[PDB]
RNA sequence: ACGGAAGGGCACCACCAGGAGUGGAGCCUGCGGCUUAAUUUGACUCAACACGGGGAAACUCACCAGGUCCAGACACAAUAAGGAUUGACAGAUUGAGAGCUCUUUCUUGAUUUUGUGGGUGGUGGUGCAUGGCCGUUCUUAGUUGGUGGAGUGAUUUGUCUGCUUAAUUGCGAUAACGAACGAGACCUUAACCUACUAAAUAGUGGUGCUAGCAUUUGCUGGUUAUCCACUUCUUAGAGGGACUAUCGGUUUCAAGCCGAUGGAAGUUUGAGGCAAUAACAGGUCUGUGAUGCCCUUAGACGUUCUGGGCCGCACGCGCGCUACACUGACGGAGCCAGCGAGUCUAACCUUGGCCGAGAGGUCUUGGUAAUCUUGUGAAACUCCGUCGUGCUGGGGAUAGAGCAUUGUAAUUAUUGCUCUUCAACGAGGAAUUCCUAGUAAGCGCAAGUCAUCAGCUUGCGUUGAUUACGUCCCUGCCCUUUGUACACACC
């Protein structure tokens, strides 16, 4: 199966810096940009246009860097650098709460599961938890520099017995918590430069980390091992896991690789072309997330376009 | 052909807010299920229609398949209706 | 529904079969190659294998409604559940289905036999393919038919 | 099959081509009223408007395709 | 005129008929095909009727 | 929670092994009793038309086969997880139907 | 290429040794001939003749005797809103409730009518103009580049003395080296798995309830999920297993071959599918809205409807079915499979209850199917009895009377059932077909065609052999050598 062109999203004025998706509609997809704001998508299925934004959310005074959306496909956040997380609805706009008392800029936001509490990963070395209505009920340091990732895993079973988070910072080492105890469980290390995103796979035991110098190096978080290390040999931006299938995606400098990590070789090298800019560097994706079905990919480029690539 | 005048204004009207018309080819059919009129008089009125222009027909597995071209539409038009109307899918 | 599951896997065959005819007549021009048919709830759809996709999607989004407003009509499709795409061709060099109608037009253009089989014999290589062949049989020049082929690289026929 | 012998007898005749006649629309007129003659048929669905044929002791109309049959 | 096609066509070859090539002879209405037997074997392999053994 | 059953009718094993795979997949990785994957006996559809056109030529016949490949999963689940269960796995060749009760 | 030339091999479409037969009889089914209004037609050695999926009552249908319709699009010209034209009650007429056509006078009205061109259709012709498909040469192992060598050249070598193989399969030898297609490999199916993956749409054991005997704790059952457990049997995913393994014997000591043991399996494990280069004036224009050229195109070679014909019988031929009886016929009893098919806007597979000798009729039910038909309780087979060497009670041809089913329609009997009629045929001349192990042969069953009809075909299972383990004698095929006045190639 290849991935194929479908159609461009025009809908902002700033790189896409976030993509996320939920499983409650297959037509809704949420963007964060450099412009401040949030885009929240409605999806058709057809040519070139593929439909078009349904609401604009706006009250961020910096650029958003991270947006998530829960599980019934209403409630999001969003991770803004203006030092404050906000909590929105895709009904109407409509922000629910703010969350304060970051000293500097926020990276990463992530809800957890049954909408249960928050957490967050910011530019002040800590790794805030907060509840939903506002009160950070825990702060966690012990990161020397400033985290540039943080994800929750995905628990395969329905809540066994906890929950856990990841941090991946510029310190090039991973960091693995569980937020039941407020402890620190797993330094990850090996990385030889900063990292600047992670990702968890959906069957909750493989961790895939990547930074400046192109490694996308993998870890079993269930066994606390290091696997192996492959490299796009350019810088890499973001990751996505596919839920369905056995893929791993990679927003790289020159352009975005997908992995098929059982057998792991290289699948396609996708490279769109953008009707010149020939001078300078060419646009690359900055954030990616594949969808609820797994058919269908959204990459966020740099010209202010939302790209999809759906396998044929 | 006879093809009597008030069975030829719906097979144009189906013609123009459609454009699309199959019409299964098995003369006296006894009352074609799109138009209701009879399919030997919806397979000879776009026939002749066709002689002349205005429509093109491909024929496979004992199914026509007609479409109205750009010569046909305005021809439909002051022969039905009034301007300004979308007969094809053009509109969005 | 309630139609045996031996009837209704015989349908669906035979629904590509007519759906592959009716495309190879009408876009016989635009080197139509195949169709899949994706058997699928909530507005099942069918995509389209031609090479000048340009011509398939028409000026302002026409050439490729009046097909599906066609395939809807004649099969009993409800409106809105039925949606026609096109990609291109995966290497449209290693198709027979684009090569022979290559062969096709450039026989109907004129030229000679023997210059459109061996230049699109030569593209066949040129596109990766271990071997090819292009028979051509009738009467060719004169009122006794023939048949000559050309092949380059090698074929397995066993 | 060489050719037809047409062992029917000679039989190249068409139809009644409409038989073309004079003007026929005349109720009837006098100094100037008009009075109703070939009178109308009695179907609900003819409004007045069609003439009753009398040929021999019958009343035929050709609104309907077969029977308007109101014998007098 | 009341004549044209007054003849039922219920069963027998006359009332069924290929769905491709249009013809009485040969027909295979197995599982429903209701297609000529030289029309099969052109199509088999785009219905899904593959040679094995 | 309500008992349903998804039967899976397919021509192309591949296509459908490892989506009774996948539709098992999502059934163990939270805990639920499964009675899995029952695969009916296959069906082979057979025609046997001559050879050829008009018969002139050696009496050769043929054999053309359709193989139709059955299974059916027998699961009982809460009502927000059947349903998208049934739209993920949606794939080339195999149909799938779903019985309430 | 051929030889009534030589050498080496191979083949139950060849023989050997046999088996079952066919050719002899009745029948039914194609072909010819005859006949006919028509008995439509293609195909004539293998490679025409139960073939055209061709088991035709109408339809199919192309043939014959008749009756309709244009579904002749469009362009031009002419008639023509003082009417271009269509339809029709009743009667005549007609096989006919065809307004066919006529008598009469109503309706419709600008789409039509006529003429000029064209259009369209044709199961009309040409398969010796063609495409595609198939058959055959051809159940065999053959075929071709590159570079180099030989020859003035067509050509040749490679592609071969020998041995081996099912194989131009290999060991090898070598003016050749290195390759490609074919073969093989491959794919499907049938065999083995107490190993995995688990199955109330497959089973098994126990547990509850309950029946019959014995009674002593047992046997045979039933119980739609009462419940529990498992996958041996059944299913289907991924796999494993054979590669001639081991040993012995033979050869140039190799490719291999033979014998024995072990193994589910030792012939390429059995059977298929696929399948070279070149070719045929092979078949198909009657599969196609595949098609060139010629013909026809309105009283039509179009299309439709009513009847008939394809089936007609002094005779000849091919494929078959039933028999000539005791290894059997008939009547009860036992009861044993596999491949498959089956109906949503339509009557498909039909269980069960009732009526009827049977055919069958009626009321319901299950099944869109590992669920129900269905354990398809099939037939040959096996016991017990009658028959008693007799064209007999073998055989059921031909024919008469009646009862039912499908169909608009059953006469030229559709077919099924009941009673009666009780022919030839006493093991088949010359010739001739097929076959080597779960094979021939015997036997029935499902599917195709179907509305009704199977003595046909495609598959399936039941019972299950005798004879060979060879040869080139007959008929053919592959290679080499050889002769040739043959090249349309020994017809
Ligand atoms: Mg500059």
């Amino acid at each position: 199966e290849v991935l194929v062109l479908r159609g461009t999203l025009e809908g902002h004025n700033g790189w896409v810096t976030s993509l996320a998706t939920s499983a409650g509609q297959p037509n809704l997809l949420l963007s964060a940009s450099r412009d401040k704001t949030l885009i929240s998508w409605k999806l058709t299925g057809d040519d070139q246009k593929f439909g078009v934004p349904v609401r604009s959310f706006k009250g961020h005074s910096h650029i958003v860097q991270d947006c998530t959306l829960t599980a019934d496909g209403a409630y999001a956040l969003s991770a803004s650098w203006d030092k404050t997380l906000r909590l929105w609805d895709v009904a109407t706009g409509e922000t629910y709460q703010r969350f304060v008392g970051h000293k500097s800029d926020v990276m990463s936001v992530d809800i957890d599961k049954k909408a249960s509490m928050i957490i967050s990963g910011s530019r002040d070395k800590t790794i805030k938890v907060w509840t939903i209505k506002g009160q950070c009920l825990a702060t966690l340091l012990g990161h020397n520099d400033w985290v540039s990732q943080v994800r929750v895993v995905p628990n395969e079973k329905a809540d066994d017995d906890s929950v856990t988070i990841i941090s991946a910072g510029n310190d090039k080492m991973v960091k693995a918590w569980n937020l039941n105890q407020f402890q620190i469980e797993a330094d990850f290390i090996g990385h030889n430069s900063n990292i600047n995103t992670l990702t968890a796979s959906p069957d909750g035991t493989l961790i895939a980390s990547a930074g400046k110098d192109g490694e996308i190096m993998l870890w079993n978080l269930a066994a606390k091992k290091a696997m192996y290390t492959l490299s796009a040999q350019d810088e890499v931006f973001s990751l996505a896991f596919s839920p369905n299938r056995y893929w791993l995606a990679a927003a790289t400098a020159t352009g975005i690789k997908v992995f098929s990590l059982d057998p792991q070789y290289l699948v396609d090298d996708l490279r769109p072309e953008f009707a010149g800019y020939s001078k300078a560097a060419e646009p690359h994706a900055v954030s990616l997330a594949w969808s609820a079905d797994g058919q269908t990919l959204f990459a966020g480029y740099t010209d202010n376009v939302i790209r999809v690539w759906q396998v044929m | 052909m006879l093809m009597p005048k008030e069975d030829r204004n719906k097979i144009h009207q189906y013609l123009f807010q459609e454009g699309v018309v199959v019409a299964k080819k098995d003369f006296n059919q006894a009352k074609h299920e799109e138009i209701d009129t009879k399919n030997l008089y919806v397979i000879k009125a776009l026939q002749s229609l066709t002689s002349k222009g205005y429509v093109k027909t491909q024929f496979s597995w004992q199914y026509y398949y007609y479409t109205l071209t750009e010569e046909g539409v305005e021809y439909l038009r002051e022969y039905l209706n009034l301007p300004e109307h979308i007969v094809p899918g053009t509109y969005i | 529904a309630l139609i045996s599951k031996k009837r209704k896997l015989v349908a669906d065959g035979v629904f590509y079969a007519e759906l592959n005819e009716f495309f190879t007549r009408e876009l016989a021009e635009e080197g139509y190659s195949g169709v899949e048919v994706r058997v699928t709830p909530t507005k099942t759809e069918v995509i389209i294998r031609a090479t000048r996709t340009q011509d398939v999607l028409g000026e302002n989004g026409r050439r490729i409604n009046e097909l599906t407003l066609l395939v809807q009509k004649r099969f009993k499709y409800a409106p809105g559940t039925i949606v026609l795409y096109a990609e291109r061709v995966q290497d449209r060099g290693l198709s027979a289905v684009a090569q022979a109608e290559s062969m096709k037009f450039k026989l109907l253009n004129g030229l000679a036999i023997r210059r459109a089989a061996y230049g699109v014999v030569r593209y066949v290589m040129e596109s990766g393919a271990k071997g090819c062949e292009v028979v051509v049989s009738g009467k060719l020049r004169a009122a006794r038919a023939k048949a000559m082929k050309f092949a380059d690289g090698f074929l397995i026929h066993s | 099959r060489k050719k037809k012998v047409y062992t029917t007898p000679k039989k190249i005749k068409h139809k009644h081509k409409k038989v073309k006649l004079a003007v026929l629309s005349y109720y009837k007129v006098d100094a100037g009223k008009v009075t109703k003659l070939r009178r109308e048929c009695s179907n609900p669905t003819c409004g007045a408007g069609v003439f009753l044929a009398n040929h021999k002791d019958r009343l035929y109309c050709g609104k309907c395709h077969s029977v308007y049959k109101v014998n007098a | 005129e009341n004549v044209w096609f007054s003849h039922p066509r219920r069963y027998g070859k006359g009332s069924r008929q290929c769905r491709v090539c249009s013809s009485h002879t040969g027909l295979i209405r197995k599982y429903g095909l209701n297609i000529c037997r030289q029309c099969f074997r052109e199509k088999a392999n785009d219905i899904g009727f593959n040679k094995f053994r | 929670i309500i008992k349903i059953r998804i039967t899976l009718t397919s021509t192309k094993v591949k296509q459908l092994e490892n989506v009774s795979s996948n539709i098992v997949k999502n059934a163990e990785q939270h805990n639920l009793v499964k009675k899995g994957p029952v695969r009916l006996p296959t069906k082979v559809l057979k025609i046997s038309t001559r050879k050829t056109p008009n018969g002139e030529g050696s009496k050769t016949w043929e054999t053309y086969e359709m193989r139709i490949h059955k299974r059916y999963i027998d699961l009982e689940a809460p009502v927000q997880i059947v349903k998208r269960i049934t739209q993920i796995t949606i794939e080339p060749g195999v149909d799938v139907e779903v019985v309430v009760a």
